[PDB]
Formats: structure tokens, sequence, C-alpha cells
């Protein structure tokens, strides 16, 4: 009975486990990913708003 | 208590990767303190996780590394289920006694028993496990705990 | 350098470093083989808007030495080192795009890159949307991806 209940919710907490080890490996790849998206958009936000780079690309269409 | 101070860095590492996931500010959203600890290798039931700290929904609290290690400890000492007391309980439903329970029951079992999961948790499970039915609908329950026990890389 | 030139061990493609030549002989007015604050302001001022004298000012102060082609291709490539591979990127994105469908709900994507690891603040996230490919809901990182990498969409 209690003692059922309690059985039964620490197979559902192995269970719990299993799935959340299971997504640690993705979790830690997609962190990889994310950092990799938020850095390079971040370099090219900065390299937009470089006065260098607003010349050279002005510059472009006449070469 | 005797952390490995491996387990200590283990749990860095953990720590460090959730922090990242909810905004890397150096602070975890307590309703994640349970899944930090699932990913050290302890399965600790939601009673568990509460009585230490762990939140029921995301937003209301967030939690430093610092926090996490008496957490962390307190949860190590959490009782585990042991493949006896697991056969125990499926034999409970097991009529027939030839160590069947069908699919139905089982999802039965799962989503509205105990600490119950979700219909989409289920589902993950008897995916991840690659559990099968037979022709009768019905399941091996010991293959199945099992599985489960050993864990996402079989041995666990 | 007038045509064919390295200052370094830069890395930058020999298609690039070549029209940076181009660009540096149209920028250098007086065509005597270095660019001057006045050939700054009288190129720009034919291009449209020139920088106000202080902003001409602080992009020649980058240049520490005659500001000749291998001085101008130096500060370039310094801008432009350690980024990642169009490849690298793309492949970022569809971590997140199990499905391989190239493209990411807008919903997500804003969400992944406001909320979560490095939080982008209000300004980064507009100023990234008001370039981004987008049409039916759907943000085309793959589009996307080349723009930034200047092998895409920005512009002409
Ligand atoms: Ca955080
Ligand atoms: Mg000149």
């Amino acid at each position: 009975d209690e003692r059922l209940s309690k059985i039964i919710s620490m197979f559902q907490a192995h269970i719990r486990g299993y799935l959340i080890r299971k997504a640690y490996k993705k979790l830690q790849d997609q962190r990889i990913g994310l950092s990799v998206i938020q850095r390079n958009i971040r370099k090219w936000l900065v390299l937009r708003n470089w006065q260098w780079w607003k010349l050279y690309s002005k510059v472009k269409p006449l070469l | 208590p005797k952390l490995s101070q491996d387990e200590i860095d283990d749990l860095k590492d953990v720590f460090e990767l959730f922090d990242f996931w909810d905004g890397r500010d150096g602070a975890v959203d307590a309703f994640k303190l349970g899944d930090v600890c699932r990913c050290l290798g302890i399965n600790p039931r939601n009673e568990d996780v509460f009585a230490v700290g762990g939140t029921h929904k995301m937003g209301e609290k967030s939690l430093p590394f610092e926090e996490f290690l008496p957490a962390y400890e307190g949860l190590m000492d959490c009782e585990q289920g042991t493949f006896a007391d697991y056969m125990e309980a499926f034999k409970t439903f097991d009529r027939e006694g030839q160590g069947f329970i069908s699919g139905a029951e089982l999802r039965h079992v799962l989503t509205a028993l105990g600490e119950r999961l979700s219909d989409e948790d289920v589902d993950e499970i008897i995916k991840l496990t690659d559990l099968q039915e037979d022709l009768e609908g019905n399941v091996k329950y010991e293959d199945f705990v099992k599985k489960v026990m050993a864990g996402p890389y079989p041995d666990k | 350098a007038d045509k064919a030139a390295s200052g370094v061990l830069t890395k930058l493609p020999q298609k690039q470093i070549q029209e940076m030549k181009e660009a540096f002989s149209m920028i250098d007015v007086d065509r005597d083989g270095f660019v001057s604050k006045e050939d700054i302001k009288a190129i720009s001022e034919q291009l449209g808007r020139a920088p106000d004298d202080k902003e001409l000012t602080a992009m020649l102060k980058e240049a520490p030495g005659p500001l000749n082609f291998t001085m101008f291709l130096s500060i370039f490539s310094d801008k432009l080192s350690g980024t990642d591979s169009e490849e690298t990127i793309r492949n970022a994105f569809a971590m997140f795009d199990e499905q391989e469908t190239k493209k990411l709900n807008i919903e997500y994507i804003k969400d992944l890159l406001e909320n979560m690891g490095d939080n982008f603040n209000k300004d980064e996230m507009r100023m990234t949307f008001k370039e981004a490919p987008v049409e039916g809901g759907k943000f085309d990182y793959v589009k996307f991806t080349a723009m930034i990498k200047g092998s895409g969409e920005e512009e002409a």
C-alpha cells in the first residue's frame, strides 16, 4: 500500500533519472552550438558597426 | 559528505551547464536542482528533491553553486529502489504469474500511481528502452525494470 | 603593396585580400599609396554622409604607422580573425533543428538567443533580426549564416 506506493515512485525516479541522463549529452552539445551562434552573431554585429567595415562595404560596389 | 571532491568538480561541471541553459549568470533555477543531481547519477524522488530545496516550477528561486553542495550531499542519502522491490511492486499487477503486464496496465501504473509521470515521459522511456509488446499487447516487466535500472548508456 | 600582397601570416583567402587591395586603391584618393584622413573624408563624402572628423581621426588612430596596404590588410585581418566557419555556424544552428528542416521557428531562435546562454540584450536582438531572413514564421539559418559570413544575403 504505502509501501507499494513508495516503491512505484522510486521506480519512476529511476525513470526520471534515466531520461535526464540520456538528455545530458545533447544539452552539452547544444551549449556548444548556442555558444557558437551567440559569439559569431555578436562578432558580426561588432563588424557591422566598425567604421572601417562601413567604409569597405560602401566602396565594394565600385570594384 | 565524503564526496570525492571529484564529485564536487562533477557537480561544478553539471551546475555550469545548467547555469548556461537558463542564462549564464552563476545561478541555476531551483526547479532544475533535481535534474542537476540526476545528472550526477542519483535517482531522487520528487519528494526528496523538494525536501532539499527544489521548487515546483521555473521562475521562483535561483540558486548559486554553494547552495547545490548541501542539496546534492543530502540527496545522496535518498533511498533508491532495488530490483527486488521493483519486481515485488510489479508482481502485484501480474494476475497470471507469467511475468507479463499489459502495455496499458504498465502505462497506467506509471502515469496514475506514485509520483506520477507524464504520458510524454512514459512515451520517451518506452521508446528509449525499446520496449515492445507481444502479439497480445503484453510486456515482460522484468526486462523493462532491468533496462530502466541499467541506464541510457546500458550499465548504470 | 599595390596589386598582390601580404603583410603577415594573416590567413585571409587570396580572393578577399584582392578585394581589399582594390578597395584600398579607391580609398586612397590621391593615389599615393597611403590612406590619410583626407582620402577617407573624400571617398566617404563621395559615397554619402561622411563620419565626423573625430570619427575620421579615431579610425586613422587604429593604424599604428603609415596606413599603407600592409597596414590596411593588417587591421582588417586582426578584426576578422578568430571567427567560426560557415560550416561550423550552420551545424551549430542545425543542432536545434533535429528534423533538418533547414529553418528554426522564429520564436524558438529568439528565445534561445535572448533567454539562454550568454543572453543577447534588447539592442543585440533588435540589430540581429532587422537583418534576419524570416518568412512564414521560419528563421532561415542557412541563409542567415551565409549573410553574416559574407557569402550571402546582406546587400546587393
Ligand atoms: Ca543561469
Ligand atoms: Mg593616399
